[PDB]
Formats: structure tokens, C-alpha cells, sequence
């Protein structure tokens, strides 16, 4: 049968790819960074405790100015915090209270949110009248929205639970490009610093690197063993890290096209919800289901510290653009800032 | 007041029986923990009243003996403190039961304020502080001094009764209407009889009568509150199960009408 | 990558016997609760059996109880399904499934039309 | 001097935002959200339609907001998603109750309903949420039992030795076989709830009373009981 | 139906293969160099004085 021949060809191609990757791995990251001195005991403290949310916080996103941030809760609100003064700038009620994601535009002009309504709503913050109102209702996804990131004021990449990603032209409200190839619900999405590429981790234990312009999957990484919930690009853009239900963080390299290091501990058995690198990429903060966020040595895989204090499951994580602080939101409707 | 005299030994043996019963109840509650009965009875609140009752029973022999400033001070330092703390604890538990079963949606914001400001732990502190204050201002100046304390205790018991009054139909493990009626009526009649007897009496051996009344009251608000619970949780282990509590609360809430 | 390969299916006369295997690779076997699923022609995916990580907890469907046996061997990273007293309506494609997350009692989306942690399946046919 | 004015304006805006937030919380904490789950043939649509018709109210969610005895309610059915639910089911980890609907007359797909109920009950996040079990389509179950063409023992071998429980309500004009089948299905669903509930959450089965308002009353009573037990547990009295 | 899906999967696998692969040692060296070069500009790694936030 033709299906058997196609499956055999796919297996042969996978074997060839694995053989090439094995031949390409002449050493390991641990075997090379063994001579560098470890980071000292990392101790962050809760500088601010942003409170005012009703239900569990599901996502957050820092601003480019590294002062304002936006968070989305499951009670149907979008609160924009002035992190320096703990004040609230905006509180946008949402048509659907089931919201899984939120984003901050690089210019700070708009915000985006989405969820079980399968719609990416975009709200204009700095309008003429000063009242935040929905500007575009991006529809076309047949699954829940899980992540959204602004390319610029007129473009946004959204990942959905219909196993497809998309690039939206906000002005026309239409899908410029569709990224298909995932066999499971896409859960995370991370833009490269150059914005020309992005990665997405789905519930099929695979992360695919996509091309924004051409709309094709350049590379696929299959080092995990469970659904991938988080993904974050390295500051260099040549690597990224992933979190998964199998209680492991894994660093993949784009040029080597294979996994470089794993960050797991015997006593850690809960899933990972959010990951984010430091400004220099030396630290890898990762939220967990055990209400704790662990700081990992991105070069030596030593757990440098722990950010304890959240009463419920940590769900979102984010490091400012200048690396000044890291903000963690969890399911007890509380946001915290650490440095 | 002699050590060898029939009323005194009778009261001493009654106090010893109360002490043994309270110690047994304490051991039973400690052994059978993490079970719905003790949690519904008050949890650590029950242990608080039990140990305070234990100390009140232990200081009973101090009451008996030659007159002394220490015994005289303890007279209103400990036993009225026992009465007021125990009755306020029962009233707080009754208010919690009634506000959980009812008036949670009728008075929503009031319950949010009550549960956000640590109401159960705040009302008790207010009560003990106020009783300490009224006690010291009373001893600054038998019948007149004790009248204020009995009025306070009767007001607390009346508050507990008025809050448990609408809870006649509440489940058996959350209903204390019978205990409240019995204890209030016993305290009222004992205080009335004692106040009447302070004036028209010889003046000697009246300490025996007053101590006898106080130990009967202590035995009342100890046994009438804790005996049924221990009876149920030793002689009916099947009746002490989280599944049973689930089913019985459910049967109360959704009645067949 | 997570990969499950099944084997053992084939022609079996009614009242016969069979044994299925599931060579699991790409993940630690002793951490996940395993499953067996089948898909009769013209019908949707139907759960058949499951087994705990240590093999202590085992459950089947009503139509296969007393005939099918599920077992696992964490040493060889394989899952077995011995099938006895086969009947014609048992003709189905049998897939070896895995719970999405480790150390988890409940199992979600085992019988979904698409599921990443599922094998290609082996056709089992019963006819005289 | 600009900084002082900017900070004053920020504080005033934050005060307005917090006032609106507390006004919204006063309503959010007084509204009960119920998640409807089931199968294609379970019959959630008729329940939603009846509850909307009895009390006037109300894409990817079948939202419905109504008011029953001056109590706010919110019933939503999650349609339009894929068959995989292990990720979006985590949103409803704070709902008041889950209204699970079962087709009792469909023996072929009854095991699928049992597996779905087991998965929902044993979920890590859905482990403190009570389930209101709705055994729909009782007239069809009675017709199937009385016909005799299809037998429960064909799909469930444990029905041969099953006996009607003592605490069974003898509805008027009820065949012993019909009530035996009803209570067998109810007990099959209750075994999963009692096997691992451990008092964290409860199950409230209810055979549908044909087409009557009694189902809405049962939902209201179950929600009231759940709220009462939640208050008791928060007070430390249960 | 499934034949087209298998064909597209095979085509995607062909596209993923036949690409350059820089050795793991070189990639690790580049990552370490980037981390070391920017170590002075990491507020989370090097504790910034309390004066500068």
C-alpha cells in the first residue's frame, strides 16, 4: 500500500535526521561550561504585590518601557499596572470572561487578549477620548486562543488550540499567513528578537520554528515527552527554552538543530507553565504547578534560587526588557515583582 | 468553712468528677481528630474551652479553706472568666453555624466583612478584654459586684439564644437549641436564687452555697455540651464519617417538602 | 520523540486467542499510566483497558472483562494485551495509548480522533 | 511640579478603577457559574432551553445568564472546541458546580460517559468542584427496558447480580426492571464519585422528572447545598 | 485524505532535513560567549545598587 511506503519513507527521513544530529553532537553544554564559576545563591524579594484582580490570572506581558504591564484574569478584566507606583492605569472589561492570553504592543498603543471565545480582541489604549475600546475583533480561529504577540502596531501572531498558528493583518482583520503542521493544541509562542522568526510549543511534545515571511516550518524539535506549555527565545535568538508537563525545562539550539541541556530535579514532579530568560540569558526562570518559580543556571543547570510566596499555581512569568525585574502572576489573583 | 464537712466533701467530689470527665473528653477529642465532629464543634475553640474548664476545676480546692486575699482575688479572676469565655465561645459558634447555613446570601457583604476581618478571633478578644475591664472596675469598689457579671453573662446567653432561635431545623450536629435553653435557664435560676440568698441569710456557709452553684454551672456548660458529642463518636462510629456529614447536610438543605 | 509501536494483530478464528505488544520509546515508561483503545469499522474510538504506573490498578470495559488481560513490564518498556475468547464484533484496530501527563491518576483525550501519544494501531480481525 | 500633578492624577484614576473593581466584585462573588458537560446525545441543549424559558435571560461558548429567586446564575456550555479538553478544562477550576448530563437510554455509549465522568472527577484542577449528575432520557430508558430487545447485562456483566437498593423511591406506575436499571446506572456513576472524593467534593445524581420544573429546583438546591458546605468548610466547621 | 496528510508530512520532513548543522561545541561556545559578554548588564544576575531601582 502507498501509506506503508510513505510511513517507511518518513521513518527513513527521521532516522537520517537523527543520525545527522548525533554526528553533529561532538560535545555537550555541560562538558564545555564545566570550567566556569557557578552563579551565587540568587535571592529575589517581592518589591511590589499588585492586587485588584478577582479571579485567577492567566497571562501577563511587560511593556517595552519596562514600567507598565498588562495582565488578564478569568473574571473578564484587563488591568494595566504602573509597576513603579503600583497604581492602576486601565481596567478593560471583556465580553468573554474566559481569557487565556494577553499581550502588550511594542509601542504601548494597543493591547490584545483572547481565550475560549476563539477571538483575538485588540484594544486601543491611547485613543483621542482616553477611553479604552475594542478596535478590531480578529476572528477565524476554530480553537481557543492561547498566546498572542505583536509584531508591530498592524501585525500580530496568535497561536490557537486548533493546532494552527496565524499572522494577522489588524487593519483588514484577515489572516495574512497560516502556520500549520502541529498535531496538538498550540500553547505557547515566542518571537525572535529580529521578529523574522518565532517558535511555538504545542501539546504534541514538539516545538516548531516558523518563518514569518514565508509561512513554513524551518525546523522541528522533539526532545520533550509531554505537552509543552511555555516557550521563550534566548536573548541571542539562536536558542530557546521550553516548559512541559513532564516537569522538565529543555534548551534547544537552532543552528545545532538539537537539544542542548535539560533542567530537571528528582524532587520536582509538577508541570511547568511559564519560562523566561534573564536579560543576558544566564538565568532561566520557570514557573511550576507547586506554586513556586525556580531560577535555573542556563549554562550549568544548577537551581540557583526559588521565588516562593504565591498561594496558588504560577501561570505567567515575564522579565522586563531592561532585565530590571521579573513579574510573576499566579492563580490567587495576585501579581508580584522580584529583583 | 471546714475541710471535713458534708457539703464541702460533696462539692469536692463533684468537682473531681467534673475534672475527670473533662480530662476524658480532652483525651477523646485529641485522639479522634481530623474528623467532622470535632471540626464542626469548633476545632481548637473546643480545646480552648476544655483546658480552661480544666484549670477552673483544678482551682476549685483553692476556693475552700481559710480566708485569703489570693483565694478572694481568684474568686472573680477565674470562675467568672470561665463562664464568660465558654458562653461567648458557644455564642460565636452558634453565630458561625447560623451565618453559614443562612443569611450568607441574605446579608452577603456583612459576611464578607466578618470573614475578612477575622471576626471569630476578634469578637472573642473584645469579649475577654471587656470582661477583664469590668471585673477590675468592679473590684475597685457580693450582690452588687456580681450583679454586673451576671447581667453580662445573661446578655451573652440571650444573644446566643436569639441567634440559635432560627436554627431549630438545622442538622443535629449543628443544632444546640436544647443546650442553650437548658444552660440559660440554669444560669438564670441559679443566679436569681443566689442573689436572693445573699441578703437574707446567716452569712456563714454561704461560701459553700456559692461555690456549689458555680461548680454546678461549670458541670452544666461542660457536660451538656461535650457529653453528647463523645457519646455519638464512641458508641456510633458509623455516625462519624465525612460521607455521613455530606449526606446529612445535603438531606437538610434539599428537603422533599 | 514519543513513539508507540504495536504488533500481534492478524487473522483469528472466533473463539481464538491473541496477544498484543506496545514497544514504547522516547519517554520513561514507569511514570505514565497506559491504555488500550480500539476502533471498530464504522465506529469511533472506544476505550478498552488501562493500567497504573506500577500495575496495581487495572480496569476494563464490560464487553471485554473476563476475556482481555492488560499487563506492563517497566524493564522492557512494553505493554501487553492478551485477548481470549475473541468474538466477531471485536474486529477493530487496536491502539496503545498513554496518559498525557506523568504521575496523574486521570487520563484525558485518550480516545480523541487525533492524539499525539498514540500508536499507529494494529488491525485485529475475527472471522470463521 | 509636573510630577506632583501626574502622581495625583494617577492616584485619582487608581481610586476610580478600584471603586469600579469593588463594585464588580460585589456582583461576581454573588453569581454562581455552572459548567455544562456531556456528550452529543446527552441532552444539554434541552436543559439550557428549559432553564432559559423558565427564567428569561441571555460562538465558542453557549453562555446564558439568568436570575432565579433573586440569585444570579451563569450556565455555559463549551462548544466549538476540538475533541481534546485537557487544556481548556483547566479554566473551570473555580466554577461552582459541573452539570454533567448522561443519556441513560444509550447503553452503547454509557461506558464513554462513565470514563468522561471519571476523568473529570479525578482531574488535578477539577478536584474540589462538585458535580450535579443529570441522568437524562428516563422515558426512553423505560421504553428500552420494557421492550426487552436490548439488555444491560450485554454491555455490563455486573448487572446480573445487581439488586435494587433499599433507599429507592417507588415512583407510581414503575416497573421493577425500570427502577432496577435506573438505580444500577446511578450507582455505577456514584461509585466513581465515592471512590476518590474523600469529602473534597460531592455528586448529586437526579433522574430527570420528564419535562418538569423540578430539574431547575434540583439545580438550585444543589448549588445552595454546595455554597452552604463551602461556607462551613471556610469557617472550619466541616 | 490520510494519503495527502502522509505526503505533506514526508515533504515537510524532506524540507527539515538537508540543512546545515553547526557542531554542538560551537553552539555552546557561542552561547557561553554571549552570556559572558553581557554579564555586566544583567540587573538580576549582578545585584544593582538600591539607588538604581
Amino acid at each position: 500500500s502507498e501509506l506503508d511506503q510513505l510511513r517507511q519513507e518518513a521513518e527513513q527521513l527521521k532516522n537520517q535526521i537523527r543520525d545527522a544530529r548525533k554526528a553533529c553532537a561532538d560535545a555537550t553544554l555541560s562538558q564545555i561550561t564545566n570550567n566556569i564559576d557557578p552563579v551565587g545563591r540568587i535571592q529575589m524579594r517581592t518589591r511590589r504585590t499588585l492586587r485588584g484582580h478577582l479571579a485567577k490570572i492567566y497571562a501577563m506581558h511587560w511593556g517595552t518601557d519596562s514600567r507598565l504591564l498588562v495582565s488578564a484574569s478569568q473574571d473578564g478584566k484587563l488591568i494595566i499596572w504602573d509597576s513603579y507606583t503600583t497604581n492602576k492605569v486601565h481596567a478593560i472589561p471583556l465580553r468573554s470572561s474566559w481569557v487565556m492570553t494577553c499581550a502588550y504592543a511594542p509601542s504601548g498603543n494597543y493591547v490584545a487578549c483572547g481565550g475560549l471565545d476563539n477571538i483575538c480582541s485588540i484594544y486601543n489604549l491611547k485613543t483621542r477620548e482616553g477611553n479604552v475600546r475594542v478596535s478590531r475583533e480578529l476572528a477565524g480561529h476554530t480553537g481557543y486562543l492561547s498566546c498572542c504577540r505583536f509584531l508591530d502596531d498592524n501585525q500580530i501572531v496568535t497561536s490557537s488550540g486548533d493546532t494552527t498558528c496565524a499572522l494577522w493583518d489588524i487593519e483588514t482583520g484577515q489572516q495574512t499567513t497560516t502556520f500549520t503542521g502541529h498535531t496538538g493544541d498550540v500553547m505557547s509562542l515566542s518571537l525572535a528578537p529580529d521578529t523574522r522568526l518565532f517558535v511555538s510549543g504545542a501539546c504534541d511534545a514538539s516545538a516548531k520554528l516558523w518563518d514569518v515571511r514565508e509561512g513554513m516550518c524551518r525546523q522541528t524539535f522533539t526532545g520533550h515527552e509531554s505537552d509543552i506549555n511555555a516557550i521563550c527565545f534566548f536573548p541571542n535568538g539562536n536558542a530557546f527554552a521550553t516548559g512541559s508537563d513532564d516537569a522538565t525545562c529543555r534548551l534547544f539550539d537552532l543552528r545545532a538543530d538539537q537539544e542542548l541541556m535539560t533542567y530537571s530535579h528528582d524532587n520536582i514532579i509538577c508541570g511547568i507553565t511559564s519560562v523566561s530568560f534573564s536579560k543576558s540569558g544566564r538565568l532561566l526562570l520557570a514557573g511550576y504547578d507547586d506554586f513556586n518559580c525556580n531560577v535555573w543556571d542556563a549554562l550549568k543547570a544548577d537551581r540557583a534560587g526559588v521565588l516562593a510566596g504565591h498561594d496558588n499555581r504560577v501561570s505567567c512569568l515575564g522579565v522586563t526588557d531592561d532585565g530590571m525585574a521579573v513579574a510573576t502572576g499566579s492563580w490567587d489573583s495576585f501579581l508580584k515583582i522580584w529583583n | 468553712l471546714e475541710w471535713h464537712e458534708a457539703p464541702t466533701i460533696a462539692v469536692a467530689l463533684l468537682a473531681a468528677l467534673g475534672f475527670l470527665s473533662t480530662l476524658a473528653i480532652l483525651v477523646i477529642f485529641w485522639r479522634h481528630f481530623q474528623t467532622p465532629i470535632v471540626r464542626s464543634a469548633g476545632g481548637p475553640m473546643c480545646f480552648l474551652m476544655l483546658t480552661l474548664l480544666l484549670v477552673a476545676y483544678m482551682v476549685v480546692p483553692v476556693y475552700v479553706g481559710p480566708p485569703k486575699v489570693s483565694t478572694c482575688l481568684c474568686r472573680q479572676a477565674l470562675f467568672p472568666l470561665c463562664f464568660t469565655i465558654c458562653i461567648s465561645c458557644i455564642a460565636v459558634r452558634s453565630f458561625q453555624i447560623v451565618c453559614a447555613f443562612k443569611m450568607a446570601s441574605r446579608f452577603p457583604r456583612a459576611y464578607s466583612y466578618w470573614v475578612r476581618y477575622q471576626g471569630p478571633y476578634v469578637s472573642m478578644a473584645f469579649i475577654t478584654v471587656l470582661k477583664m475591664v469590668i471585673v477590675v472596675i468592679g473590684m475597685l469598689a457580693y450582690r452588687n459586684s456580681l450583679l454586673f457579671n451576671t447581667s453580662l453573662d445573661l446578655l451573652l446567653s440571650v444573644v446566643g439564644f436569639s441567634f440559635a432561635y432560627m436554627g431549630k431545623e438545622l442538622p443535629t450536629n449543628y443544632n444546640e437549641a436544647k443546650f442553650i435553653t437548658l444552660s440559660m435557664t440554669f444560669y438564670f435560676t441559679s443566679s436569681v436564687s443566689l442573689c436572693t440568698f445573699m441578703s437574707a441569710y446567716s452569712g456563714v456557709l454561704v461560701t459553700i452555697v456559692d461555690l456549689l452553684v458555680t461548680v454546678l454551672n461549670l458541670l452544666a456548660i461542660s457536660l451538656g455540651y461535650f457529653g453528647p458529642k463523645c457519646y455519638m463518636i464512641l458508641f456510633y462510629p458509623e455516625r462519624n464519617t465525612p460521607a455521613y456529614f455530606n449526606s446529612m447536610i445535603q438531606g437538610y438543605t434539599m428537603r422533599r417538602d | 520523540q514519543v513513539q508507540l509501536q504495536e504488533s500481534g494483530g492478524g487473522l483469528v478464528q472466533p473463539g481464538g486467542s491473541l496477544r498484543l505488544s506496545c514497544a514504547a520509546s522516547g519517554f520513561t515508561f514507569s511514570n505514565y499510566k497506559m491504555n488500550w483503545v480500539r476502533q471498530a469499522p464504522g465506529k469511533g474510538l472506544e476505550w478498552v483497558s488501562d493500567i497504573s504506573q506500577s500495575g496495581a490498578s487495572i480496569s476494563y470495559t464490560g464487553s471485554v472483562k473476563g476475556r482481555f488481560t492488560i499487563s506492563r513490564d517497566n524493564a522492557k518498556n512494553t505493554l501487553y494485551l492478551q485477548m481470549n475468547s475473541l468474538k466477531p464484533e471485536d474486529t477493530a484496530v487496536y491502539y496503545c495509548a498513554r496518559c498525557p501527563a506523568p504521575f496523574t491518576r486521570d487520563c484525558f483525550d485518550v480516545t480523541s480522533t487525533t492524539y499525539a501519544y498514540r500508536g499507529q494501531g494494529t488491525q485485529v480481525t475475527v472471522s470463521s | 511640579e509636573d510630577q506632583r500633578n501626574e502622581e495625583k492624577a494617577q492616584r485619582e484614576a487608581n481610586k476610580k478603577i478600584e471603586k469600579q473593581l469593588q463594585k464588580d466584585k460585589q456582583v461576581y462573588r454573588a453569581t454562581h457559574r455552572l459548567l455544562l458537560l456531556g456528550a452529543d446525545n446527552s441532552g444539554k441543549s434541552t436543559i439550557v432551553k428549559q432553564m432559559r424559558i423558565l427564567h428569561g435571560g441571555s460562538s465558542g461558548i453557549f453562555e446564558t445568564k439568568f436570575q432565579v429567586d433573586k440569585v444570579n446564575f451563569h450556565m455555559f456550555d463549551v462548544g466549538g472546541q476540538r475533541d481534546e479538553r485537557r487544556k481548556w478544562i483547566q479554566c473551570f477550576n473555580d466554577v461552582t458546580a459541573i452539570i454533567f448530563v448522561v443519556d441513560s437510554s444509550d447503553y452503547n455509549r454509557l461506558q464513554e460517559a462513565l470514563n468522561d465522568f471519571k476523568s473529570i472527577w479525578n482531574n488535578r484542577w477539577l478536584r474540589t468542584i462538585s458535580v450535579i449528575l443529570f441522568l437524562n432520557k428516563q422515558d426512553l430508558l423505560a421504553e428500552k427496558v420494557l421492550a426487552g430487545k436490548s439488555k444491560i447485562e450485554d454491555y455490563f456483566p455486573e448487572f446480573a447480580r445487581y439488586t435494587t437498593p433499599e433507599d429507592a423511591t417507588p415512583e407510581p406506575g414503575e416497573d421493577p426492571r425500570v427502577t432496577r436499571a435506573k438505580y444500577f446506572i446511578r450507582d455505577e456513576f456514584l461509585r466513581i464519585s465515592t471512590a476518590s472524593g474523600d469529602g473534597r467534593h460531592y455528586c448529586y445524581p437526579h433522574f430527570t422528572c420528564a419535562v418538569d420544573t423540578q430539574n431547575v429546583k434540583f439545580v438550585f438546591d444543589a448549588v445552595t447545598d454546595i455554597i452552604i458546605k463551602e461556607n462551613l468548610k471556610d469557617c472550619g466547621l466541616f | 485524505a490520510s494519503i495527502a496528510q502522509a505526503r505533506k508530512l514526508v515533504e515537510q520532513l524532506k524540507m527539515e532535513a538537508n540543512i546545515d548543522r553547526i557542531k554542538v561545541s560551537k553552539a555552546a561556545a557561542d552561547l557561553m560567549a554571549y552570556c559572558e559578554a553581557h554579564a555586566k548588564e544583567d540587573p538580576l544576575l549582578t545585584p544593582v545598587p538600591a539607588s538604581e531601582n
